[PDB]
């Protein structure tokens, strides 16, 4: 195909395959026509809603073959990451719901147990499929059940250490499971790493290796899968697909068609970071840039092109990224680790043990801080203030706009020790950006408005919304800048001169920046009323970022109501 | 940017037929960036073979190409201050295949030298003489009715000397048709410490010079376009260029003091 | 040898090799004699101070050969874990300081950059050596330095996913570095996993493989290392050693001699292991998972009685948790035994795979709080802070042996993610109820009714708080739960006392005391609050009693803080 259909395509066979049981009643000679019809519907519906695109096209045939051969949902199918699982959802009683995909109260971005019995494991983060499938296989055997266990994992997801740990353990217990490597020689960017060069190691680890086979030859897929379904012990099938298969524009540009917006401001914070990284690297030859397979997302694109000898994509290996930075810092170089808040969860131990405990000079640029929108709770950056500020030695910063991000990145970089700067997805208020590269004083907030009875202590990008509230209430507003060290002097002054302190952050209230203020007030015996605004103690369902923020009360309307209700 | 000094002659197809400025000027502008890469490669190789000054020459690879590309050397007079950064200049002026003799008995001298090549207008070594020398040539040429350009390339370190100040002031007085190019990399051998370094164009305009810049000394498109414009302008002209000492060799960019000069490589 | 020397042995050659440079002046013929002297000095010193034992004996020869061939400290040596680095410390100007090992103000349990220029990377957690050596090598190459980069990693440490990530990346950047595999076919327990089976047999991921060689043949080691020192690109050397080499009892019992002691009440780990067996005997769904810590977490009896329901995943904390998540999807009841300090390496699997899905997994978090001589790399200082911010987590802090049994039961039976934290060592030795019944979730127990000041205790400082309460006649609550918090009790005490005092063996920042503060703030309760807990720095190694005293978490420190606040 060359264009995305704008009207629903005619899919008479797909319409008869609304669930796997229905699909399995069709004949083999029908599956290649079904594949065509599924590809057309997929193009149509993702064109309608936006969403992940290329990876799903690559597994259209694999998905058909899997549900045709295996007795799903009794047999357990685990998709790694799940961004390639739209065909899976189309064939599991959700085709006519795809119009709600990634919309409030609609289908989720990834497989989700609560959404369908056909989703065995909620995914989003990568490389969990083998571990989860092995647990189900072990349990099923102990229960005396005869079900199969299958994990589909891409070549990029396979670069993570936890996939290696799983492959190793499965051999040890001699589990009856099938791992299918979906190898398209791609991640988001090109798959760079020693494992992609290799793509036997799988044989030597205790797995029976079959392949590589054509992942788009349905006859070979069904016959091969049929053979291995009833084979015993750890089985490993190497499949080769093409990302974007069947849509030429995506085959020709797999990066740009990894995801698309539905068919028909200022710079993104990631772009501000990318410019800062290039500018600082131009002035300091010691700066090194690290990403775990997210060059495009964190926006190290220009940096990678201009400073290729100082740019490092470690594949989907968050752990190694951080300890690698620690080693670089030991030799006097200046590593910057670009990592999403949600993915830094996977390198927590390396940050604590290898960086913080040693007080090594490593800067963490934490993107996608806060609510991330349609990708949903698996990717929310809800916790990084809480899980970092309890770590001794960490400098924790929360910029309120573009200029502040540039300044605090510079501040964290020039600081000799571990520093973190957190910022959200998307763009900001579009304030002027100072082109200079100058730091700000550590541990000092900035008073943005002087008012009367309420003091709003803002940690991060809710400042503009708090300013609206403060103009309505004639309140004091502080751009806190730093969670740790806290501007204790300023907090103390405001606690004496105001009747109510209000803290605002795009992080879990539990353990968050507002609780840092609470800890200070308590330790000094200051008993001013304190209202903590932030993310609630549940997982916020996917929606537009504005709808999720409104749900959490972090727009002007929600902030003002909370304040006035307290007063 | 490289990390290791080549131990064997790199393949340099474009450089090999840019043996002199006249041949260089016949290449298209789209090929100059590739030439910069090959020249830098050859410079790293040959200095690894012989010893020599290092980081300063790496910083003027692009400047040297643009100068010999835009100006009609050797009829236009080019003067290099100190001369320790003139290995690229020698490589492009009929001496590439003689760099293997550099700083050896009976081989190429360490600095530009009139007796060594018609492309060396002034023997240098001591610093800060280039403005004085270029001005003398500009005055003489005007008096003998010969229309030629006079260009002095001087570093920010060399510009701290009193005699550069005397020359800047006299040139303004006589209204000489000459171009002074400040090669500014914030370095001498040590870091450049002094009041002039802190200031680094009001000072130069108040002294009577037409100041332009600062421009990126490693952006060949900008260098060529800027130099072409100033070539067509007369009177005291002052171009402020910014370079990185050791540009293109990461160890030198990280330790500019230690890579000011290197000893011959040993296996 | 069969007995540990009780007197400082005579080691003339060793005294001439107080540093690598001095060692490199000796002749190859002397080295075999130096290995015997070092070996018996090592035996003598560890017997005088206690510490790690068998692993270091297995690397005596490898350690001498390494410093003899490589130009340390300019060449970078990284020891994985570091528990086997006593010979290294002995040969790097710390021999005559080994008498202070693992004692207050003495040598640390592991290599430490602040302790010596010969320690390139502070270790303790496993599997970081390849990553750190790679970062060093990438830096040295950009800087134009000729220094070598060497990582020594054991077969156990190599089972961690993070080592796999490093090996792949090193191949990708064509790093000039040497990875030495120290293969003794052991972890603490016997090694498990498909990797261990392959290693018993006999690199395609981009590494030039050499070996296996005898790790106790000094002539072979010296010659092999010399050849590989100058080879370019990723080099992989497979060395075979015997854990406990040179000490017959350790060679025979390598598990028992992994660590030794120098010259009542059950351990909390032993209370857990008994609960694990007792619950498994009543419920066929229980599965017990450990990441290579059967002995420490004490799954010994459980592994013997229920081999089909016991899973050692190697040193793979990440996989342990996601594995449990998959088991829970089928209605089984997995229990993840994991130290607080090692759980931070599985944080993402706990959040994304368990908590986000509200799966029924129990986390038995041992070594919570200060752990003593192993020092800050192993301190369980943060698990209350990093777990309590996660939605869906039930977070419990038992105060003695009986409470541990009951809260394990409560979290196990709870239909969702639960965590039970407890410290190293033994407790107050209170009677343990043999029954297996849960307690009401989110309810604390008033242990003492007094006035003026109320002590809200989360965990094992309860006994110390009770002593303080004797002199001040304070109220004392055994809180039991950090999350959900007993809000009704806190509300009552806030209205009836003049001061609330929270006590926990966890960072004050983000800890249980802060959960109380968050609640008081949300309800506008203005009672003064004093938060006692671990300070915002890394507590230097010492006896557990000394570290708690430094932190003010004994009766004396608690009483001083309360009285001063009052
Ligand atoms: C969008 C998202 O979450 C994806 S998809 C993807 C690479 C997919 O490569 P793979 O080969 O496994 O599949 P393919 O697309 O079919 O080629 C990454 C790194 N990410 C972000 C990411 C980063 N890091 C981790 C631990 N998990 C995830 N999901
Ligand atoms: C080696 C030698 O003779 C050099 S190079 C140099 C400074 C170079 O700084 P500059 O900015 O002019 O050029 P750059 O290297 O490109 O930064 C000095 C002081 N010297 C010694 C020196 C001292 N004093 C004088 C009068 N002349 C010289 N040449
Ligand atoms: C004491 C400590 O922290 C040790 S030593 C050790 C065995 C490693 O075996 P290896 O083969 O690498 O070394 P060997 O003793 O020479 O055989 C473990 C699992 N541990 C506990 C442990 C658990 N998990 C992690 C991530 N790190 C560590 N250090
Ligand atoms: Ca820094
Ligand atoms: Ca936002
Ligand atoms: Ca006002
Ligand atoms: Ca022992
Ligand atoms: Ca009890
Ligand atoms: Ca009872
Ligand atoms: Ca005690
Ligand atoms: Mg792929
Ligand atoms: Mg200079
Ligand atoms: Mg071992
Ligand atoms: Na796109
Ligand atoms: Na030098």
């Amino acid at each position: 195909l060359h264009e995305i259909p704008r009207e629903r395509p005619a899919t008479p066979l797909l319409d008869r395959a609304s669930s796997p049981a229905e699909l399995r009643r069709l004949g083999e000679a029908d599956l290649e026509t079904l594949a065509d019809e599924l590809r057309q519907y997929l193009l149509y519906t993702v064109g309608q809603t936006g969403g992940h695109f290329g990876a799903g096209l690559g597994v259209v045939e694999l998905t058909i073959a899997l549900h045709y051969v295996f007795d799903t949902p009794d047999d357990r199918l685990v998709w790694d990451v799940g961004h390639q699982a739209y065909p899976h959802k189309i064939l599991t009683e959700r085709r006519e719901l795809m119009g709600t995909l990634r919309q409030k109260n609609g289908l989720a971005a990834f497989p989700r147990r609560a959404e369908s019995e056909y989703d065995t494991f909620g995914v989003g983060h990568s490389s969990t499929s083998i571990s989860a499938a092995l647990g189900m296989a072990i349990a099923a055997r102990l229960q005396g059940k005869e079900r199969k266990s299958v994990a589909v994992i891409g070549d990029g997801a396979l670069t993570a250490g936890m996939a290696f740990e799983a492959l190793n353990h499965a051999s040890e217990v001699d589990a009856d499971m099938l791992v299918i490597l979906n190898d398209n020689d791609m991640s988001i960017s090109h798959n760079v790493g020693g494992l992609s060069n290799y793509l036997t190691l799988f044989e030597e680890l205790g797995w029976n290796y079959i392949g590589p086979i054509d992942g788009h030859d349905l006859p070979t897929l069904v016959a091969t899968l049929r053979n291995m379904r009833d084979m015993k012990g750890p089985q490993f099938l190497h499949v080769v697909t093409k990302k974007g298969k069947g849509f030429a524009p995506a085959e020709l540009d797999p990066i740009g068609y990894h995801a698309i917006t539905k068919l028909e401001g200022g710079p993104k914070y990631s772009s501000v970071f990318g410019q800062w990284l290039c500018d600082m690297a131009a002035q300091d030859a010691r700066l090194l840039g690290i990403t775990p397979a997210m060059k495009e997302g964190s926006d190290l694109v220009a940096f990678s092109e201009r400073y290729p000898e100082r740019y490092f994509d470690v594949a989907i290996a968050e752990q190694h990224a951080v300890t690698l930075a620690a080693g670089m810092a030991c030799e006097g170089m200046k590593p910057v680790v670009a990592i999403y808040s949600t993915f830094l969860q996977r390198a927590y131990d390396q940050l604590i043990h290898d960086v913080a405990v040693q007080h090594l000079d490593v800067l963490f640029a934490i993107d996608r801080a806060g609510l991330v929108g349609e990708d949903g709770p698996t990717h929310a950056g809800s916790f990084d203030i809480s899980y970092l500020r309890c770590i001794p030695g960490m400098l924790v910063m929360t910029p309120s706009d573009e200029d502040e991000l540039r300044k605090l990145l510079t501040t964290g970089y020039l600081f000799d020790g571990p520093a973190a700067v957190r910022y959200p997805r998307g763009s900001g208020p579009n304030h002027p950006i100072d082109p200079d590269l100058q730091p700000v004083e550590i541990g000092k907030g900035v008073v943005r408005r002087r008012g009367g009875r309420v003091a709003l202590l803002v940690f991060g990008v809710q400042l503009a919304e708090a300013m609206k509230v403060a103009e309505s209430l004639d309140a004091t507003v502080v751009d806190m800048r730093f969670v740790k060290p806290l501007d204790e002097a300023l907090v103390r002054e405001l606690a004496g001169s105001h009747e109510l302190l209000v803290t605002i952050e795009e992080n879990a209230v539990m353990g968050g920046a507002g609780s840092a203020v609470g800890e200070f007030l308590a330790s000094e015996g200051l008993e001013v009323p304190l209202l903590q605004l932030g993310l609630p103690d549940y997982y916020v369902e996917h929606a537009k970022p504005s709808e999720m923020l409104a749900e959490c009360g972090l727009d002007a309307a929600g902030i003002e109501k909370a304040v006035r209700q307290r007063l | 940017t490289l990390h290791e000094i080549p131990r064997e002659r790199p393949a340099t197809p474009l450089l090999d037929r840019a043996s002199s400025p006249a041949e260089l000027r016949r290449l298209g502008e789209a090929d100059l960036e590739t030439l910069a890469d090959e020249l830098r490669q050859y410079l790293l190789y040959t200095v690894g073979q012989t010893g020599g000054h290092f980081g300063a020459g790496l910083g003027v690879v692009e400047l040297t190409i643009a100068l010999h590309y835009v100006f009609d050397t050797p009829d236009d007079r080019l003067v290099w201050d100190v001369g320790h950064q003139a290995y690229p200049h020698k490589i492009l002026t009929e001496r590439r295949e003689l760099m293997g003799t550099l700083r050896q008995k009976n081989g190429l001298a360490a600095f530009p030298r009139r007796a060594e090549s018609e492309y060396d207008t002034f023997g240098v070594g001591h610093s800060s003489t280039s403005i004085s020398a270029a001005l003398g040539m500009a005055i003489a040429a005007r008096l003998q009715g010969k229309e030629r350009k006079s260009v002095a390339v001087i570093g920010d370190g060399a510009l701290t000397a009193g005699m550069a100040f005397e020359a800047l002031n006299h040139a303004s007085e006589v209204d000489a048709d000459m171009l002074v190019i400040l090669n500014d990399n914030d370095m001498s051998i040590s870091h450049n410490v002094g009041g002039l370094s802190n200031y680094l164009g009001t000072l130069f305009e108040e002294l009577g010079w037409n100041y332009i810049g600062p421009i990126d000394g490693h952006d060949l498109p900008t260098l060529v376009a800027t130099l072409r414009n100033m070539r067509d302008m007369k009177g005291p002209q002052f171009l402020h260029v910014v370079t990185k000492k050791g540009k293109g060799f990461a160890p030198a960019e990280l330790d500019p003091i230690g890579y000011h000069a290197i000893t011959k490589l040993e296996a």
